[PDB]
């Protein structure tokens, strides 16, 4: 498993 | 804090922070959020993920 990128957040 | 790059950073989008695995990635300001900590590299800074860092 790839180390995941979060979400920026509007 | 300061945290070594565990995983490089490869940036699309000049906000999100781009660096390399072995990089000094310093903080200035987590203190916002925990997913994306503001950080810098020493050249230039940005958005940083909190798993592609040894923050801990």
């Amino acid at each position: 498993v790839p180390p995941p990128v979060p979400p920026r957040r509007r | 804090m300061e945290a070594i790059a565990k995983v490089d950073f490869k940036a699309t989008a000049d906000d999100e922070l781009s660096f390399k695995r072995g990089d000094i990635l310093k903080v200035l300001n987590e203190e916002s959020d925990q997913n994306w900590y503001k950080a810098e590299l020493n050249g230039k800074d940005g958005f940083i993920p909190k798993n592609y860092i040894e923050m801990k």
